[PDB]
This record gives structure tokens, C-alpha cells and sequence, in this order.
């Protein structure tokens, strides 16, 4: 029964965001972590075969100078909404001569996460991590395939999330530093990946008032797997 | 005018036809190539000719610019418009920033338009895989793959097509960084790794270069047999 | 034929103090040689700590005046905080360029403080330049106020002058004797002085009246 | 105390029959609790205790 | 209004003056002219003063994007051909707008020139504006290819004051700037009033 | 169910079941619940965060100088009215420059989400609004609904188990219209300390409280300006 | 099957079900009666209070379209507002274009052909709604029309929508037309919108009356409830 595209539940919901919910389980894993000093993010890349160059693949761009971002699920419906939420930073800057705060961002993003139907196709199938630091301070933020963005302090995605987030709240609290953050996120990486953890396997990427940027370098990372 | 969703979410959580149209991919000629330090190779096999008729017109490697060559797999129908629209994109590209295209940029614009034309309505997704290799400004060679997702994808050697399994578990016996130590070590390696692909009688062995400086060169079948010759004698000597 | 355009006069007077910024404006709106009333204050309060005065054309200057008063709104509406001084000049000079082709013909003045508790007066032109100074005059009587400026805030063209920053009761006599004698040479200079003083504690305004003719 | 219209209030598709076994329910857990008398926060636990469906989970919400 | 731009051994000296009047009245003596688009560029101020802040300001945008797309700072010829893309469209309306674009390039120093007509040419040398011809004058006979620091100074601060001396519509500062390659540095700001005590012996 | 398939199909019995399927989307919300005095107008909601970590997703959201809604369901689709009714404020605000009554905004929301609920391929919007604001005659409470029925109440209760709710108030509804402010917000979450089970709080980091007011601009408190509020309450009962 | 979901296509008997859903639709509403006297037309409307719902003279049944026009709706309700704006927008178009005032007629014949024009194709469902029309002016007299969601548009003396229909129509031949001014037919339709509708049903409800003709001189609007208050006077009086 091919139905209708725009159609609620018997429950009731959306048919087509709710089976859009499960395509973020059979994406990659990611971990952020909201420091009172920064950001800390990380994500895995998921090698598929000797065959590949790792490092071409992208799971987190920087949106703006200041505000970071990870990506999920399928990458190539994320790019859009990369490539035009910078165009929305960017013209926050030149109509306002100021730092779009990370939260506008988010809105400006989910106002059009619902735009699909007929007249006036699918919805997305994405699950963002944004962070960033506005004056606010460091933000890390969340949005889904249905628009609802909330504030997430130390959020999983995917298919680790439920062992991630578990395990998480067991090890996190109010005054975490950053360099106990960034080696509190691989031991979970390596608990939940299927490749051994190597210099090729993941990527970090931190965003701070005061180190920055301060982007992500190579043989950063042998020193941080290595403190192991 | 044209207004319906033509692709959804399944409830497992797939889209269909970018996951399912792969099969069109799967069922399609072979292709496969490897990038040199210095001179890329990249060929299509199992290409079924009728061995009695025209083969200029089936010709399935071309060129965006000079500094660009493709490779695709699939049915070349769909191919054929993507192509056309690289080329219309890849030339207003000389015409702004003046240094000649970069590959990664050109991907991003297959990779891109596929992603949109699997989004919008009314419009069946594309059925192709792609290769898109070359030799970029500053000397640098460089490969990716399409998908019709629209995932590029930086491989360092290519199987695409039927039995992409073979051939990209054949590659990882094929990359001991003796090869490629020399050119004719890398257009060998590709005859050589298209042995294990369809039949190989040297008829559907359709193979060419670039020398990083120098525009795409169709080889005639004239040191193919000479490079299945050494095969066969290195064969020989194998034993 | 039908002149879309008419002037209205009316001069509109911005100082940056240390922590303070004053802006005064002239109050007859007038069309050719007569009156239309002697009560038309051009100081508009858009934030609590940024005031805006538009002289030139009248019906520019409200038109101009709702847009900002909405755009305001709506950037509180979006984004939980209101504009920064330095943001609404930004978007006024988008506003002003956004009429290019059919120009608006007025002259604005934007006064009030920074994040940092300092007089920042910025000026315009009707095509849309701008830029931050420490005082500026526009209107029908810029050219009977600028140079008296420089030469009371400015300190130029003077020898052996020490120099002491600007104060706050200063200020005011600056103000009140630039509208007096500009006030009696010039004529589209009219009867009620509107004062707006725009402190860190809010916004004071104050009105003294002036010759009746 | 019992309202009863607590669930005559909140009964939605309840059958006759299924008010019969919420005070069975009600009454199981007060049978482990060793209680002597049944009460309506033991009862109203079983409103939702026998319908609907569940466990899932609680989140997002809290 | 007199801007001029030249490149030598290292990197470019662009220079202008502050002045900008509205008829025969002086608007103000503070414009800053040369107007800041990225840490790597520099563009100048001719003719109108909002449609060189406005088209500059949207170039500003495109490679800004630009940068976040390719992971590359953008290169000048580029910067130049969408500035002169974008400004061409309204050719018959009455945009006045006579900027240069300044910046370090892979290809090394890099210097274009941009009219409201559509013109568009590198060169070594340039002067914009009404004592421009005043510019090119003095700034011809003291340039070559290989001039020092301070020498290129003293020439493109010189060359401006016979351009604010001359010509009746400039005067006020001396904007100083420098291109190098790891972006730009701003040099000195001298006032006219206090230069003439120094140039005049 | 044949006939569940779309918007645009009546039943045989005569009820739409897609407005239906959309009423089941406004009680899968939270609750909140809004009622009025006189002289002010008062509506306080309950947070539901996702898990520990994550902070709870906020509900009343401000949008005139004098209107305020709360919501409950869907997000996105409170953002596009949300956004609409921004734009219809300030039209007339614009225009007219006076700001606008309640009543005669909410047949806009009504003629705007109307045809959504009738041409083909248009699904209605899961909605929860609880209006509030001043014309010149006071304070009004109203609701909307997917269908597009506007009620004016005098105190209504939406979202999950919002009914007890609604039988706390009819009991209090005779003495809900003199009082003023201070007994009149813990008047209103009484309803939603009725709303949540028996054993778990009432906490501090979840309820907002918006209210508006003559001389009292439509205001929310989150938290910790709510920390005055919920001191001094009566224990919940055995 | 495949016969009743579109509304484009027809039975094999020969009718169109979508149709007669959507007359059935307005058949759970509740009642709202109207009829006309000699120089005026008086509507009436029987509402549902159960316990606390809503303020009273919340989402009023009763518009009023034109100076001199006014609705009485039952059925689906938001449908009924969107016809009242649309009428509202066709009294306004007729109003500025030909300079008097809109003839019940014309309105009648350019609201029946939009309800009738959401009935010819699977872009849209027919309308759930019916609505009475009353007026008055001197030079037309009272005119009393009635539209259902079909399409069709007549003209009574008086009619009844909603639930009880039938048997708040069956009393209404008692009354005299003709003769009668409609300061009596007030309470002359209060008592049988409190006759009919009994209690066991609903526990309360509340009324509603409007009431254009000659006395308000034009004007159509809401008499004041409470005054004369000549209902339930009349009302607790007419159980015996």
C-alpha cells in the first residue's frame, strides 16, 4: 500500500519521518561532548577496504570559522544542508556584521528540515551534531530528520547510541576538562568499533574561545591514541 | 506538471531506488583502473563487441577538459547526460578562476547533481557508477568513483562493474609498492589484473592513459597483445 | 510634473561622549516657505540604548523609521537578544542600498552606546555609505554646525589648546549654542529642541524652546 | 477512597472485561507488596499497568 | 580622492587619501577608503562611495564561500572576474564604481583594476580618481622594479601629497597599506597637515 | 481502512480520519494548561527532556509585545506558524499602528490552516496552540486543533493525560476569576501536578510560566525566576 | 469497492457517494431552525454546553456576511467560516463593483456554485457544511435560502439542520407565515428549540437568536439575550 507520502499514523505521526528515524541506525557512529572550555567531537570513519585513500572522506566541515559540525547517515544528503547553512551564516554576517550564534543556525536549518511533498520529494535522512562557541559560550546542539532541535550536552547518534549514551552518563560530569574529554570519547570508540583503532580510523575536531583554530591536524592524533 | 515522489524511505529505513538501482551498475560492463605516481591507466573490459562492425561510436572513455578523463559502468544512456552537463559545468569553470578544473571539484558535481536528481520529484535516479580520474595543476594525480547516492569516494585502484568483488579483492595482491615502480609495470598491472576479469582474448581489452602532461591517449590493440605477450612469458616463468 | 520629491529640512545634531551620546534634532516640519507645525520631533527611540534621528523628506523618514522599528522585532524574535549598535548600521546600510534605483532623500544619524560602554555615532547618505565618527551633522544647516564642532570637539586649526576630553554638562551648552546661533541665520531651524541623552541607565530626553519665528 | 472516575475518566477503549483484571493486577501487586487493603494509588498504577502495551522507553520527554 | 596600487620585489603598496566631499561641501575628513575584504586582501574606493562598499562587500561573500567550498584561499584573477561579473549586469543604470583588487597569489603578487564600465586589467602601476593624473606623474619617475622598504614608502606617501597639494577634491589622511604574502599589514596613517612640515624642507 | 488513505476521503460514518490521526498527534504532547482571571491571563507548561544530558525542549515561545502561545506535538510545523503569526503581527502593525486583537487573529491561523485540510496531498498540521494576549476588553484564552476549531475558554488542558487536568479546574472554575497573580500560577500547575504521576516531582528544571498583563509585558520564566513560584505548595495527598 | 473514495467518479446505480457522505456529515450536528415572518426572518440556534467547555459566545454559529446578510451554520464548523469568508469576500466584490447593496439571490447563486465547484473533481472533498440566509430590504422583502453541501440552493419559509431535523421541522407548519410580526416569532421558535433536543441526550445547552428584518431597520444582529429575555419565560412555562 503505497500511500500518500504526507500521511499521519493511526498512532499518530509522520509515516515517512518515522521510517526516516531508522535510517540514522544503520549510519556511522559520532560522539560529542560539551566542555566548559570547548568542544570536543568525534566521529568514526568506517574504512571500508585497503583500497580506499582515508583521509578524503569528510564527516565533520566547519561551517563557519567558529561554529563546527558532524554529519551522519547518508553524507550525500548532508552537503546541502552544509553547503547552505553556510550561505545562511554568511549572510547573517553581511546583513549584520556579526557572529551568527550557534542556535539561529539550527533554526535556520530545520525551518526547511519539513519541505517535501508534491506541490509547494523525501524528507532528509541526516542526523547533525552542530557545536560551536558563541558568546554564549560552547554550545553542542542536535538535530534530527523531524526538525526537533534541542540541546544536547554530550550526545551519541547512530548505531552505537544506545551502548554510547549508556555507557556515557556513567563517565561525564559538570566540570569536565578538555583533554580528559578527548580520551574519555576514544575509549568508547574503540569499545564500539569493528576495526582496530589507528591512526586512520577516526578524525577529532575541537572548537574553543581560546585555542582556535585549531582545526584537526595528522600526529595530533598518534599522541592522543598513544596516551592510551 | 510532474508532480510525485517517485523515491521514499522504505520502513527499514532504505531508499530503494538509489540502493536498489545499483543492480544496474551490477549489471553492466566491467571497468577498472589504477593511478601511477607518474602516468594513470584506467581501462573497460568485457565490452561483448560484435567483432564485425564500428567501435568508435561505443567508445566509453572520454574526456571534460584535457585534464580530466571518465570511466563509467552501467547503462550508458543515463551516462551520456551526465557527461554533458560535466562538460557544460566544467567549462564555465575556465571561464571564472583560471586555473584548468580540479577533479575534486568536477566529482563534486557529479556527486552533487545525482544527489538532487535522486531529491526532487517525478524524476527516476541515475543507474551509474563513474570514474573520474586525473592528473591535476601541480603535477598531482588523483582518483574518485561516483555512486548513485552521490558519494565520492577517493579510491587508489577502481572495480566497478560485474564482479567488482573479484577484481577489488584481486587489487589487494596487486598493491606491494614494487607496483607500480614503473609505467609499463602499471599498463601491464591493468591487463594483467583485467586476466582474472571476462574473458580477456585480447579483443575486449579497451585500455588508455595519461602522462600528467599530455592529452588522453587511446591505445591501439598493438602493445596490448606485446603487454599480454610478457604476461604470458612472466607466466612462464612463474613455474 | 508630478516631482515625487520635496524638502522638508529640520537638522539633526549627534555627539559620542566617553560613556554617553547625545542626539538632538529640530522639531518644524516645513514644506516650501510655510509652516506645517512647530511640533514634529525627529529623535526616535528604537532600542533602549540606540536612538536614531532621520531628517530630508518626511514620509521617507517614517517609512524608514517602521522598517527598522519591524526589523528589530523581528531580530529579537529570532535570535532571544536585540541588535547591537554596530548591527543595526549594517542593516540600515542594506535598507538604504535596497532602494538604489528610486533613492530614498534621507539623511540619517544613528547614536548609543557599544558593548563596551562608548559613544559610537554612526552617519549615512541616502545611497547607503557609512561610517563610525565622533559627531556629526546633517539636515538643512550642516554646513552652520560641522566646523564649530571642530572647533569646540574637534580641536582643529588651534595652537597651545590642552586637550580635556568631552564632559557631560559640556555637552550640553555645545548642543543649546549651536541651535541658538545656527538657529538665527538659518530658517528650516525651528521653535522646540528635542534633547535625548542616551546613558548606560537609559534614555533621558529633554525639550527647551527657542525663538518663536 | 477511590475516585473511580480516575479510570471512568481516563477509561478509553477499555472493555468491561478489561476492568475486571485491572483490580486483579491492582490486587497482584498488593498481594507482593503484603499489603492488607487495596488503594488507589495501587489502583490507579493499574490503569496503565494492564494497557496499554509499552515499556519502551521514557526519554526525550525526561 | 586619489587611490594608487603598484607591486615591486615585495608584495604591493596600495596608498590612498581620506577626503570625500558631496559637491563643493566636505561630507567628512575620516573615510577610510581602502576597505578590508579578507586578511589576504585589499580593495580601494573610487567615484561612489556605497557601490564600491556594497560590490566589495558582496565579493567579500563569494569568496568567503568560495573558501568553504574549495579549501583554498581564493586566487586574485578570480576575485577580480567575479567582482567584474557581478558589476557588468547593471551596465546602463549609473553605477560609478572605480575599484582595484590587491593580494597575494600562488602565482605570487597580484594587482587588478576594475571599472563601473566593465574594464578589466593587471598591470604594474595604477592611480583612480580625479587627482589620479596627478599621481601618475610623480609616481612614474621614481618607480622601478627593485625599490627598497622605506623607499617604497617614501614614494607612495609622496604621491599622495602632490595629490592632495594639487588637486582641490583630496586631501585629509594618508591611508598606507602593504600586501605581503602571509597577508596583509597595515603601515602608518600621517596627516597631510603634518607631512607638508616634513616634505616641505 | 481503504478510506483512512487520505485527506481528501470521507468516511461512510461522516469523520475524517486523517483530522482524527491528527488529534492523536496533539495528546501524544506534553501537557500544559492556561487559564485566565479578569484582570490576567496565565499559562504554565511541562518540559519532557529526552534523556539526563540533554536539557528539556522548551514550549512557550514569546511572540508579541501582548501574544503569547504555548504548544504542544509537532516542532517544525510550530516554527512555519510560529513564523506566520510573527508576520501577520507585525503586517498590521505595520500598517494600521495599533497592535492586534486576539480575535481576530486566530481566524487567520483558522483560514490558514483550513487549506491544508482539504486539497489533495496536504496534510493537516499537528498543533497544540493556547493563545493568549490582550485586546482592549482583557485577557482570552483560546485553543486551536488540527481541524481548525478555535474555542474561547475560560481554562483548557491539552496534551497527555491532560484530562485530569481539566477535572481538577471545574472544580475551582467559581473561584478562578477575582484572584490575582501569585495564587493564580500555582492555581494554574496544580493542574499539572495533577497531570503527572503520584510519585516523582514537580521539579524545578522542567515548568514555564508565561503570563500577560496590563502593566505586564508578556513574559517567560524558566527555571529560576520560576523558583519563586513553586515555593510554598501543598504536599500531594497519600 | 473503489466506488465511494473519489469523488469524480460515479456508482453504478447512478449517484455520487461522496456526496451523500457529505449530506450525512452534517446529519450528527445539532439543530439550528430558521423561518421568516411577514417582514423580517428570524434565526435560531440550539448550543452545546456539557460542563465547563467553553465561555459563553465562543465559535457563534450565527455570522453575519453583509449589513443586511447573515449565516446560520451546522455541520463541520471550519469549513463553514471559509465559506463565510468567502461570501463575506463576494458581498465585498459586489459591493464595490455595482454600487448598492447584494441581492440574496445573486449571493445565493455565487456561494451555491463554489460549493458545487468543490464537487466536480479529486483535487478537493465537497464541503461539509449547510447554512441558512436570511435579509431583508424594502424594496425585496425577507428571503430565506438554504444551502446544503451538495450544491443545491432554494428557498424556504422555514427550515431545520441537524440531528433532530425532522421533528423540528414537523411543528413549524403549527405556525403561521403570513400573518404574524417576528417580535413573536422569537419566542415562537425558543419554545420548540427548548421543546425539541430533550435532556437525556445532552444534560445542558444554551441558545442563541438572530433576528434581521424591518424592525432593525436593514442592520442584521444578535438580539440582546438577556433582553426581553422572552425565551425561557415562555420556556419553563411549555413543559405542561
Amino acid at each position: 500500500y503505497d500511500r500518500g507520502v504526507n500521511t499521519f499514523s493511526p498512532e499518530g505521526r509522520l509515516f515517512q519521518v518515522e521510517y526516516a528515524i531508522e535510517a540514522i541506525k544503520l549510519g556511522s557512529t559520532a560522539i560529542g561532548i560539551q566542555t566548559s572550555e570547548g568542544v570536543c567531537l568525534a566521529v568514526e570513519k568506517r574504512i571500508t577496504s585497503p583500497l580506499m585513500e582515508p583521509s578524503s572522506i569528510e564527516k565533520i566541515v566547519e561551517i563557519d570559522a567558529h561554529i563546527g559540525c558532524a554529519m551522519s547517515g547518508l553524507i550525500a544528503d548532508a552537503k546541502t544542508l552544509i553547503d547552505k547553512a553556510r550561505v545562511e551564516t554568511q549572510n547573517h554576517w553581511f546583513t549584520y556584521n556579526e557572529t551568527m550564534t550557534v542556535e539561529s543556525v539550527t533554526q535556520a536549518v530545520s525551518n526547511l528540515a519539513l519541505q517535501f511533498g508534491e506541490e509547494d520529494s523525501r524528507p532528509f535522512g541526516v542526523a547533525l551534531l552542530f557545536g560551536g562557541v558563541d558568546e554564549k559560550g560552547p554550545q553542542l546542539f542536535h538535530m534530527d530528520p523531524s526538525g526537533t532541535f534541542v540541546q544536547c550536552d554530550a550526545r551519541a547518534i547512530g548505531s552505537a547510541s544506545e551502548g554510547a549514551q549508556s555507557s556515557l552518563q556513567e563517565v561525564y560530569h559538570k566540570s569536565m576538562t578538555l583533554k580528559e574529554a578527548i580520551k574519555s570519547s576514544l575509549i568508547i570508540l574503540k569499545q564500539v568499533m569493528e576495526e582496530k583503532l589507528n591512526a586512520t580510523n577516526i578524525e577529532l575536531a575541537t572548537v574553543q574561545p581560546g585555542q582556535n583554530f585549531h582545526m584537526f591536524t595528522k600526529e595530533e592524533l598518534e599522541e592522543v591514541i598513544k596516551d592510551i | 506538471s510532474y508532480d510525485r515522489a517517485i523515491t521514499v524511505f522504505s520502513p527499514d529505513g532504505h531508499l530503494f531506488q538509489v540502493e536498489y538501482a545499483q543492480e544496474a551498475v551490477k549489471k553492466g560492463s566491467t571497468a577498472v583502473g589504477v593511478r601511477g605516481r607518474d602516468i594513470v591507466v584506467l581501462g573497460v573490459e568485457k565490452k561483448s563487441v560484435a567483432k564485425l562492425q564500428d567501435e568508435r561510436t561505443v567508445r566509453k572513455i572520454c574526456a571534460l577538459d584535457d585534464n580530466v578523463c571518465m570511466a563509467f559502468a552501467g547503462l550508458t544512456a543515463d551516462a551520456r547526460i551526465v557527461i554533458n552537463r560535466a562538460r557544460v559545468e566544467c567549462q564555465s569553470h575556465r571561464l571564472t578562476v583560471e586555473d584548468p578544473v580540479t577533479v575534486e571539484y568536477i566529482t563534486r558535481y557529479i556527486a552533487s547533481l545525482k544527489q538532487r536528481y535522486t531529491q526532487s520529484n517525478g524524476r527516476r535516479p541515475f543507474g551509474i557508477s563513474a570514474l573520474i580520474v586525473g592528473f591535476d595543476f601541480d603535477g598531482t594525480p588523483r582518483l574518485y568513483q561516483t555512486d548513485p547516492s552521490g558519494t565520492y569516494h577517493a579510491w587508489k585502484a577502481n572495480a566497478i562493474g560485474r564482479g567488482a568483488k573479484s577484481v577489488r579483492e584481486f587489487l589487494e595482491k596487486n598493491y606491494t609498492d614494487e607496483a607500480i615502480e614503473t609505467d609499463d609495470l602499471t599498463i601491464k598491472l591493468v591487463i594483467k589484473a583485467l586476466l582474472e576479469v571476462v574473458q580477456s582474448g585480447g579483443k575486449n581489452i579497451e585500455l588508455a592513459v595519461m602522462r600528467r602532461d599530455q592529452s588522453l591517449k587511446i591505445l591501439n590493440p598493438e602493445e596490448i597483445e606485446k603487454y599480454v605477450a610478457e604476461i604470458e612469458k612472466e607466466k612462464e616463468e612463474n613455474e | 510634473r508630478f516631482s515625487p520629491y520635496v524638502f522638508n529640512g529640520g537638522t539633526i545634531l549627534a555627539i559620542a561622549g566617553e560613556d554617553f551620546a547625545i542626539v538632538a534634532s529640530d522639531t518644524r516640519l516645513s514644506e516650501g516657505f510655510s509652516i506645517h507645525t512647530r511640533d514634529s520631533p525627529k529623535c526616535y527611540k528604537l532600542t533602549d540604548k540606540t536612538v536614531i534621528g532621520c531628517s530630508g523628506f518626511h514620509g521617507d523618514c517614517l517609512t524608514l523609521t517602521k522598517i527598522i522599528e519591524a526589523r528589530l522585532k523581528m531580530y529579537k524574535h529570532s535570535n532571544n537578544k536585540a541588535m547591537t549598535t554596530g548591527a543595526i548600521a549594517a542593516m540600515l546600510s542594506t535598507i538604504l542600498y535596497s532602494r538604489r534605483f528610486f533613492p530614498y532623500y534621507v539623511y540619517n544619524i544613528i547614536g548609543g552606546l557599544d558593548e563596551e560602554g562608548k559613544g559610537a555615532v554612526y552617519s549615512f547618505d541616502p545611497v547607503g555609505s557609512y561610517q563610525r565618527d565622533s559627531f556629526k551633522a546633517g539636515g538643512s544647516a550642516s554646513a552652520m554646525l560641522q566646523p564649530l564642532l571642530d572647533n569646540q570637539v574637534g580641536f582643529k586649526n588651534m595652537q597651545n589648546v590642552e586637550h580635556v576630553p568631552l564632559s557631560l554638562d559640556r555637552a550640553m551648552r555645545l548642543v543649546k549654542d549651536v541651535f541658538i546661533s545656527a538657529a538665527e541665520r538659518d530658517v528650516y531651524t525651528g521653535d522646540a529642541l528635542r534633547i535625548c541623552i542616551v546613558t548606560k541607565e537609559g534614555i533621558r530626553e529633554e525639550t527647551v524652546s527657542l525663538r518663536k519665528d | 477512597d477511590v475516585n473511580y472516575e480516575e479510570l471512568a475518566r481516563c477509561t478509553d477503549d477499555f472493555n468491561g472485561a478489561q476492568c475486571k483484571a485491572v483490580c486483579v493486577e491492582a490486587g497482584m501487586i498488593a498481594l507482593r507488596r503484603g499489603a492488607t487493603e487495596l488503594t488507589h494509588e495501587d489502583y490507579m498504577e493499574g490503569i496503565l499497568e494492564v494497557q496499554a502495551k509499552k515499556k519502551a522507553n521514557l526519554q526525550y520527554y525526561a | 580622492t586619489t587611490t594608487l596600487a603598484f607591486k615591486f620585489r615585495h608584495g604591493v603598496i596600495v596608498a590612498a587619501d581620506s577626503r570625500a566631499t558631496a559637491g563643493a561641501y566636505i561630507a567628512s575628513q575620516t573615510v577610510k577608503k581602502v576597505i578590508e575584504i579578507n586578511p589576504y586582501l585589499l580593495g580601494t574606493m573610487a567615484g561612489g562611495a556605497a557601490d564600491c562598499s556594497f560590490w566589495e562587500r558582496l565579493l567579500a561573500r563569494q569568496c568567503r564561500i568560495y573558501e568553504l567550498r574549495n579549501k583554498e584561499r581564493i586566487s586574485v584573477a578570480a576575485a577580480s572576474k567575479l567582482l567584474a561579473n557581478m558589476v557588468y549586469q547593471y551596465k546602463g543604470m549609473g553605477l560609478s564604481m572605480g575599484t582595484m583588487i590587491c593580494g597575494w597569489d600562488k602565482r605570487g603578487p597580484g594587482l587588478y583594476y576594475v571599472d563601473s564600465e566593465g574594464n578589466r586589467i593587471s598591470g604594474a602601476t595604477f592611480s583612480v580618481g580625479s587627482g589620479s593624473v596627478y599621481a601618475y606623474g610623480v609616481m612614474d619617475r621614481g618607480y622601478s622594479y627593485d625599490l627598497e622598504v622605506e623607499q617604497a614608502y617614501d614614494l607612495a606617501r609622496r604621491a599622495i601629497y602632490q595629490a592632495t597639494y594639487r588637486d582641490a577634491y583630496s586631501g585629509g589622511a594618508v591611508n598606507l597599506y602593504h600586501v605581503r604574502e602571509d597577508g596583509w599589514i597595515r603601515v602608518s596613517s600621517d596627516n597631510v597637515a603634518d607631512l607638508h612640515e616634513k616634505y616641505s624642507g | 481502512n481503504q478510506y483512512d488513505n487520505d485527506v481528501t476521503v470521507w468516511s461512510p460514518q461522516g469523520r475524517i480520519h486523517q483530522i482524527e490521526y491528527a488529534m492523536e498527534a496533539v495528546k501524544q504532547g506534553s501537557a500544559t494548561v492556561g487559564l485566565k482571571s479578569k484582570t490576567h491571563a496565565v499559562l504554565v507548561a511541562l518540559k519532557r527532556a529526552q534523556s539526563e544530558l540533554a536539557a528539556h525542549q522548551k514550549k512557550i515561545l514569546h511572540v508579541d509585545n501582548h501574544i503569547g502561545i504555548s504548544i504542544a506535538g509537532l516542532t517544525a510545523d510550530a516554527r512555519l506558524l510560529c513564523n506566520f503569526m510573527r508576520q501577520e503581527c507585525l503586517d498590521s502593525r505595520f500598517v494600521f499602528d495599533r497592535p492586534l486583537p486576539v480575535s481576530r487573529l486566530v481566524s487567520l491561523i483558522g483560514s490558514k490552516t483550513q487549506i491544508p485540510t482539504q486539497r489533495y496531498g496536504r496534510r493537516p498540521y499537528g498543533v497544540g496552540l493556547l493563545i493568549a494576549g490582550y485586546d482592549d476588553m482583557g485577557p482570552h484564552i483560546f485553543q486551536t486543533c488540527p481541524s481548525a476549531n478555535y474555542f474561547d475558554c475560560r481554562a483548557m488542558s491539552i496534551g497527555a493525560r491532560s484530562q485530569s487536568a481539566r477535572t481538577y479546574l471545574e472544580r475551582h472554575m467559581s473561584e478562578f476569576m477575582e484572584c490575582n497573580l501569585n495564587e493564580l500560577v500555582k492555581h494554574g500547575l496544580r493542574a499539572l501536578r495533577e497531570t503527572l504521576p503520584a510519585e516523582q516531582d514537580l521539579t524545578t528544571k522542567n515548568v514555564s510560566i508565561g503570563i500577560v498583563g496590563k502593566d505586564l509585558e508578556f513574559t517567560i520564566y524558566d527555571d529560576d525566576d520560576v523558583s519563586p513560584f513553586l515555593e510554598g505548595l501543598e504536599e500531594r495527598p497519600q | 469497492t473503489g466506488y465511494d473514495l473519489s469523488a469524480s467518479t460515479f456508482s453504478p446505480d447512478g449517484r455520487v457517494f461522496q456526496v451523500e457522505y457529505a449530506m450525512k456529515a452534517v446529519e450528527n450536528s445539532s439543530t439550528a431552525i430558521g423561518i421568516r415572518c411577514k417582514d423580517g426572518v428570524v434565526f435560531g440556534v440550539e448550543k452545546l454546553v456539557l460542563s465547563k467547555l467553553y465561555e459563553e459566545g465562543s465559535n457563534k454559529r450565527l455570522f453575519n456576511v453583509d449589513r443586511h446578510v447573515g449565516m446560520a451554520v451546522a455541520g463541520l464548523l471550519a469549513d463553514a467560516r471559509s465559506l463565510a469568508d468567502i461570501a463575506r469576500e463576494e458581498a465585498s466584490n459586489f459591493r464595490s463593483n455595482f454600487g448598492y447593496n447584494i441581492p440574496l439571490k445573486h449571493l445565493a447563486d455565487r456561494v451555491a456554485m463554489y460549493v458545487h465547484a468543490y464537487t466536480l473533481y479529486s483535487a478537493v472533498r465537497p464541503f461539509g457544511c449547510s447554512f441558512m440566509l436570511g435579509s431583508y430590504s424594502v424594496n425585496d422583502g425577507a428571503q430565506l435560502y438554504m444551502i446544503d453541501p451538495s450544491g443545491v440552493s432554494y428557498g424556504y419559509w422555514g427550515c431545520a439542520i441537524g440531528k433532530a431535523r425532522q421533528a423540528a421541522k414537523t411543528e413549524i407548519e403549527k405556525l403561521q407565515m403570513k400573518e404574524m410580526t417576528c417580535r413573536d416569532i422569537v419566542k415562537e421558535v425558543a419554545k420548540i428549540i427548548y421543546i425539541v433536543h430533550d435532556e437525556v441526550k445532552d444534560k445542558a445547552f444554551e441558545l442563541e437568536l438572530s433576528w434581521v428584518g424591518e424592525l432593525t431597520n436593514g442592520r442584521h444582529e444578535i438580539v440582546p439575550k438577556d433582553i426581553r429575555e422572552e425565551a425561557e419565560k415562555y420556556a419553563k412555562e411549555s413543559l405542561k
